[PDB]
Parts: structure tokens; sequence; C-alpha cells
């Protein structure tokens, strides 16, 4: 049994959500074959740019967001996996199954969002398809969608950011709250929880 | 209900 035991691959950056300009849009930087190879080696020589990465395992594609020099995502997507990097696989710097949170050192080339200090409740969720959806904050870890969507619309957005009007990071999207397939609210990991994890 | 990890 031992000789044939497999290893899980690395998480692989396969694109980004470009927020650098007037228009939000998803860009793909690696196709499926390159992703599969890179997951195996853990060696990714692609140049990273931006705050929000699109990331993949063998089974899921989701998001990861840089805040304070850490690339954050959800445990339910990444598990305990390494992330591929120019120098080989990079081990998680944070792992917290209870928070549904993991982090790696932010890749060179990435830009980080700053944690929000505004203490305000009018937010914006960035999805894996680069939609920017208004969300009213309803508690420390929940927000309501101003316009409800089918859950399919949010699938694969876990790990992406909720932002304040000034563009600071307020949280990391975790899960939709749904009834009969329709999302009217979102659960997120508040940035203060990340800040506690960091300090 | 309910909830669904995304
Ligand atoms: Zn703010």
């Amino acid at each position: 049994h031992m000789a044939s035991m497999k290893k899980k691959g690395s998480v692989v950056i396969v694109g980004r959500i470009n927020l650098s300009g007037d228009t939000a849009y998803a860009q793909q930087t690696r196709g499926e074959e390159g992703c599969q190879e890179t997951s195996q080696t853990g060696r990714d020589k692609n140049q990273v740019e931006g705050e929000v990465q699109i990331v993949s395992t063998a089974t899921q594609t989701f998001l990861a967001t840089s805040i304070n020099g850490v690339l954050w995502t959800v445990y339910h997507g990444a598990g305990t996996r390494t992330i591929a990097s120019p120098k080989g696989p990079v081990t998680q710097m944070y792992t917290n199954v209870d928070k549904d949170l993991v982090g790696w050192q932010a890749p060179q080339g990435s830009r980080s969002l700053t944690p929000c200090t505004c203490g305000s409740s009018d937010l914006y969720l960035v999805t894996r398809h680069a939609d920017v959806i208004p969300v009213r904050r309803r508690g420390d870890s929940r927000g309501s969608l101003l316009s409800p969507r089918p859950i399919s619309y949010l699938k694969g957005s876990a790990g992406g950011p909720l932002l304040c009007p000034a563009g600071h990071a307020v949280g990391i999207f975790r899960a939709a709250v749904s009834t009969r397939g329709v999302a009217k609210a979102v659960d997120f990991i508040p940035v203060e929880s990340l800040e506690t994890t960091m300090r | 209900p309910s909830s669904t990890p995304c």
C-alpha cells in the first residue's frame, strides 16, 4: 500500500479578478493541463498580479484574497494543501478549520488589501465571475444580498473579498445562505478574525 | 434553513 500512496496536489493560481481599473473582470492565466501539471510539481513560475486570485485544486475552483501580506482562502476548498510557487510548494502559514480559514505568505507580485477600520455596514462582494454585488452587513459574519441570486451564481466564490466603499477588506466570503436554491444572504469571515489570527 | 459552503 505504502509504495503507491498518492499525495494531494498543491493549490494552483489559475487566474485573477482584475479590480485595477474601471471594470471588474476575470482573467485566466493557466488552462487545465498546466494547472494539473503545476498542482503535481508545486512549481508555478507565472507572474502573480492583483489582490484576488482564482485558485484550483483537482476538484474545485474558488478564490483567494491577499490581505496584509497573506493570501487567504477557505479551509473547505484548500484543506491543508500547499500552494504552488516559483520556488516549489509553499506550506500554509495559517490553518484554522474552526474559522474555515487558511493562509499562505502572499505571492511576490500580488497586492494586498488593507483591513477596514471604517466600522461601516455598506459592503460589496466580488464573485469568481467578477460581479461586484452590494451586500448590507447584518452582523459580524453575515450580510444580506440587496438582490437575491440562485446559489449557482455564488458557487466558487468562497475565498473572495467583501469590501467597504473605500475598498478596504471587510471579510472573506465563506458560504451562501440559501432557501430553495436562492441566496439572500452570505456568511463571511470578518477581517478582524484574520487580524487576530495574524497577531 | 439553510447554508452551503461556496
Ligand atoms: Zn473601510
